[PDB]
């Protein structure tokens, strides 16, 4: 998220995440992350 | 064990009791499912 | 059956899903079931008779 580096939204970057504990909490208590829409899932329960 | 409790493996939730299955799991499975979709054993992520 | 529903398992839509568009596929999971219960009920009457 915070990398300073990001591709066209053709041949758009990939990065794949394995064997780590996240925490969403440092994603959407961001500012400027002023939208955050998801579908299938909800913005309170990622955590859990 | 053996007693009626709500667990969470993994994220699968329910209420239950937890008992030593005696059916052989391989290796490289990681879930038993009943008829209809109900999750019949599940392996702990822990101590396997 | 998933009725159309995202999941057939009501513990994952609870989980995944605040009560707001939870209750959305909530409705429409047990639509289903109690449609699906009528029928049966329905069916053992017939057969009753
Ligand atoms: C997880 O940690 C526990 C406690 O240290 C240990 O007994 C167990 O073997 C570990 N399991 C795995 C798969 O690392």
């Amino acid at each position: 998220f915070n990398a300073t580096r990001f591709a066209s939204v053709y041949a758009w970057n990939r990065k794949r995440i394995s064997n780590c504990v996240a925490d969403y909490s440092v994603l959407y208590n961001l500012a400027p992350f002023f939208t955050f829409k998801c579908y299938g899932v909800s913005p309170t329960k990622l955590n859990d | 064990k053996n007693k009626c409790v709500n667990f969470n493996f993994n994220g699968l939730k329910g209420t239950g009791v937890l008992t030593e299955s005696n059916k052989k799991f391989l290796p490289f499975q990681q879930f038993g499912r009943d008829i209809a979709d109900t999750t019949d054993a599940v392996r702990d992520p822990q101590t396997l | 059956s998933k009725f159309g529903a995202i999941s057939s398992v009501l513990n994952d839509i609870f989980s995944r899903l605040d009560p707001p568009e939870a209750e959305v596929q909530i409705d429409r999971l047990i639509t289903g079931r109690l449609q699906s219960l009528q029928t049966y009920v329905t069916q053992q009457l017939i057969r009753a008779a």
